[PDB]
């Protein structure tokens, strides 16, 4: 089974710092409400449809971000089948290292060969995140390069 | 544009400096300016100017040495005190750090062109 | 074969590790590219969770603020444990359907969680009321 | 709500709170399967717990590289008196732990490193000294207690 | 070094090689993994 | 040789970045993995 | 082929940055705040300025042997809440070894009697050739 | 196999001795990082408890207060007879949706503990508030 | 700033003495001061004063050897006593029995400058 959910460690925890935090953002949508509300027409749509996140916390906003994000991605890139491939490579060699980067603006997620990265200075650490210096050298075509270093 | 943005990886990140440019003096254009926004209705600026949340550090003036010394400015015009001020954060505009050193800069050139303002004008009412 | 699973637990284990960590940096990493002007957001994205971005600190990992990526045996049982819940709660005619329909297309604990509390305050509510109004039209019948 | 707490259960949700966050953050699970796997390997299961970059972390410590001297025939760890721990650490590593103490000098050494791998020998001494202290006896004020 | 794979000469016997071939060298097989991977399995399923 | 890196963000210019791919081109060993010969007889 | 050499290098440089110690306007609550290298310490308010060298990751890409493209400080800096220092690339992995050691895959165990079994089916073919 | 499971439960059981060692271990490092200035603790802790270290007792180890980091068949039956027993609660009208989901995401046996506490005697109020005043209601009808 | 903490590891943990250092004598600031809080609202402070739990320890005042000898004065001011008293407690300030000491010793600190005031005061208006 495969449900990454992102999940608050303490949801019975609230601060002062999140009360404020959720404050602001209230204060923001509500000068926005009322700057594209067109004088009464769509305003109290606007309360009501803001009115049941008085309930909600900053740390339930934040977490409902990462999810919608985290699951819109998933389904669109089909992430269980890089992690698949990721796992056979892992058995074959030991290795598993993937690769999250920026192309045209929008996230995506890659899984590096192990044959074609080079990763320096590394303290016996069994992670490839506490590396200092990694290179990546690979063939691209022509249209991968202009589709991410056009500008 | 390059100036302000960083357009990198298929996205436009900004640092929050607009580099105001291509447009011209108010004389030259003809609707005296390039009108950014309607709030005073007509906001208008010029090729030289540059804005950080919405206030204008003009161009035309200049820094005299007294507030070169203290708040340590390095450009001759104010615009080109910003546009030293923002260097760093331009290349890195979601770094904390550099946004909160950006914040500071900003500040203090805009209490130093304040400074300068109500000197010129009560040394001109003189 | 539940003692020859137990040989590649191991290797299934330090898997799952390195997708939480994966699915952490893919996460990080969105979070910058929505201040990129990237309009694709603003339609997989609600309101609120558009503007979390424009308050201070967003430059900063989730695991500072009290979210991580998990795929545990407490997070599933939560799951279900409020998906049960939420059954119940449509029998006793206490929750309403189409709050059912958001819950179970919610990807999100919190989001069905505060939905459950804003669904029984409102019936709660609404009883505490229709008893008022029937209360003082007995004692008004009887004035 | 909270009068109906006690000064025991807010300690509690406290304690709590900090072991389930930095438990699923951490997936401190996979680490103790590790050390499992040493205890198997070697009889001897490790773990370390410091303060980096001002959070709580917990790491497994290699059998090989700790030096555990001056204990008393005692299956523990915690009672020994001095421990050596010699590893090598990436110098990104040692500046994310000791940037706020680094002098430009150390740092300079750092760069000036002929870098023929390009780790850091990081020898961390642990033991325990003795300090003088008193012990003071005074007489309650309101009563003779 | 047994648990990956490593056969050291000098650990079973006196040496009366360095060289990584059979005729003077001893093959490991490994036999001993699935007994600690077993457990180690349990270990993370309690 | 990989160019100094403990310097004001004004002396990082174009040309020291481009000394950095250039070392960076002129190039591997690593303490926790296998050679990629080793890697590439298994694939 | 008609493709086109992309080397893409990661690496940790180091940035000298500035902490700062500053009283709270309104309470006796002395306050810390990390800024970069240029900022100029406010003094004449109790502002002590001490400076660090702290690690930024930086990248940088190589196509073919004459193009050289975006380089600059990366722009995902995976930061930290309190360590400004705590920062990496995209990359995200790990090794499956045991105690600081290279990794013995399934793969490497299952090899030596692989090669056995061709060695013996070599055999096999030979005596049912003959 | 149970019989087997003997033969290494000795090895288990060293395990679990030292895994819950280690985390006091943590359990006081984190104490002690709580005094220095991270915000981060401000995200994952509740306002009492980072007002806790206020108390001049906190530089002591919390087995010393009656705290200790355990995983017992005790525990487990406890959590488990708390859970069964706020299901039972919540049929007969007796705990909230709302509550439910708060134990369900507590993490500690004394938090849903005090929440069932405090449910009960706010039900147990109202209901008395509500016979007073139906009977006060029917004696000043009379009079 | 290594005025009164520990900042390793990187966390920045005190000992509840605060080194007012780097803004300069009361008539050399343009504020009259560093204006540490607000409560008397202008609560101002030297370069050379430290302060414990709310209470000033001053530099420019001397320690009479009457006041040395008893409670037992390291310092030729009250502030350099404070900072000889809490040496201690910088290496160490989680430690409860350092907690203890520094709490007993400034105690005794400012009983000390509090006899040291008033015989000023009365002195003065004799
Ligand atoms: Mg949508
Ligand atoms: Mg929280």
């Amino acid at each position: 089974v495969f449900d990454f959910k992102v999940v608050v460690t303490n949801p019975n925890a609230i601060s002062e710092i999140e009360d404020n935090k959720k404050n602001e953002l209230l204060q923001r949508l509500q000068e926005m409400i009322t700057d594209t509300s067109i004088s009464e027409d769509e305003y109290n749509i606007k309360l009501e449809k803001l009115n049941d996140y008085y309930t909600y916390e900053w740390q339930d906003i934040r977490e409902v971000r990462a999810n919608e994000l985290l699951n819109h991605y998933i389904k669109e890139y089909d992430i269980p089948l890089i992690f698949n491939n990721g796992f056979m490579d892992a058995m074959t060699c030991g290795e598993e290292i993937y690769q999250c980067d920026i192309v045209g603006g929008e996230p995506v997620i890659e899984r590096v060969n192990p044959l074609k990265i080079r990763i320096f200075k590394s303290g016996y650490s069994n992670k490839v995140e506490d590396a200092d210096m990694i290179i990546l050298e690979d063939y691209w075509s022509p249209g991968r390069v202009i589709d991410t270093y056009y500008d | 544009a390059f100036g302000g943005w960083l357009n990198t990886q298929g996205g436009d990140f900004t640092n929050g400096v607009t580099f105001i440019n291509e447009g011209g003096s108010h004389e030259e254009n003809p609707y005296q300016g390039i009108q950014i926004g309607v709030d005073g209705a007509p906001n208008l600026v010029e090729q030289g100017e540059v804005v950080y949340d919405d206030y204008v550090f003009s161009d035309r003036m200049e820094i005299p040495d007294d507030i070169r010394k203290e708040y340590k400015l390095r450009g001759k015009t104010f615009a080109k005190a910003a546009k030293s001020a923002q260097r760093e954060s331009e290349e890195r505009p979601n770094d904390p750090l550099s946004t909160k050193g950006l914040q500071a800069a900003m500040e203090r050139i805009a209490t130093a062109q304040e400074e300068a303002r109500q000197r010129k004008e009560a040394h001109r009412e003189g | 074969t539940l003692q020859s699973s137990h040989i590649t637990e191991w290797l299934f284990t330090i898997h799952d590790d390195v997708k939480k960590r994966a699915l952490e940096c893919f996460l990080e990493t969105a979070k910058v590219a929505l201040k990129g002007r990237n309009k694709k957001f603003q339609y997989i994205l609600s309101d609120t969770s558009t503007r979390v971005m424009e308050i201070d600190g967003d430059e900063f990992a989730e695991a500072d603020y009290g979210l991580v990526v998990d795929n545990s045996n407490g997070t599933q049982e939560l799951q279900q444990k409020l998906d049960t819940l939420a059954q119940a709660a449509l029998q006793t005619q206490t929750l309403s359907f189409s709050t059912i329909t958001k819950l179970y297309t919610s990807s999100s604990l919190a989001e069905k969680q505060r939905l459950i509390e804003k669904d029984e305050k409102q019936i709660r509510e609404r009883q505490a009321q229709a008893q008022k109004e029937q209360l003082e039209a007995q004692q008004q019948i009887a004035a | 709500d909270y009068y109906t707490y006690e000064w025991q259960d807010i300690r509690e949700v406290r304690a709590n709170e900090l072991l389930n966050h930095y438990i699923k953050e951490y997936d401190i699970p996979l680490i103790f399967n590790n050390g499992f796997m040493d205890a198997m390997t070697c009889g001897e299961e490790i773990y370390q717990c410091d303060i980096v970059g001002g959070e709580p972390v917990i790491e497994r410590v290699n059998p090989l590289k700790i030096r555990i001297f001056k204990s008393g025939y005692s299956n523990k760890v915690e009672d020994a008196d001095m421990i050596i721990l010699e590893d090598y650490w990436s110098p990104g590593r040692v500046i994310d732990t000791y940037y706020d103490v680094l002098s430009p000098k150390d740092i300079k050494y750092i760069e000036t490193m002929p870098d023929y791998a390009g780790n850091l020998r990081v020898l961390r001494l642990y033991w325990k000294s003795k300090r003088k202290i008193l012990k003071v006896k005074s007489y309650d004020p309101e009563t003779g207690e | 070094d047994l648990l990956n794979g490593r056969l050291h000469m000098s650990d079973l016997e006196l040496v009366l090689i360095k060289a990584a071939y059979i005729p003077d060298r001893l093959q490991h097989y490994p036999i001993m993994n699935s007994k600690l991977n077993v457990l180690r399995g349990e270990e993370s399923k309690r | 040789n990989f160019p100094r890196q403990m310097l004001p963000f004004s002396k990082k210019t174009k040309q020291w970045r481009k000394d950095c791919l250039l070392w960076a081109n002129q190039k591997n060993y690593s303490l926790v993995r296998k050679s990629v010969i080793h890697k590439k007889i298994n694939y | 082929a008609g493709n086109l050499r992309v080397l893409r290098l990661y690496w940790k440089s180091k940035r000298k940055i500035l902490k700062v110690k500053s009283y709270d306007p309104e309470t006796g609550e002395e306050e810390w705040n990390f800024y970069p290298e240029n900022y100029v310490v406010n003094k004449e308010a109790g502002e002590e300025v001490q400076s660090f060298w702290v690690n930024e990751a930086w990248e940088g890409t190589m196509i073919g042997n004459e193009i050289f493209v975006n380089m600059r400080p990366r722009l995902i800096q995976y930061n930290r809440l309190n360590n400004p220092s705590r920062c990496h690339f995209g990359i995200v992995g790990s090794i499956y070894n045991l105690n600081d050691s290279r990794p013995f895959s399934l793969v490497d165990m299952m090899k030596p009697y692989n090669y056995l079994y061709d060695a013996i089916h070599d055999r096999l073919n030979k005596a049912i050739a003959s």
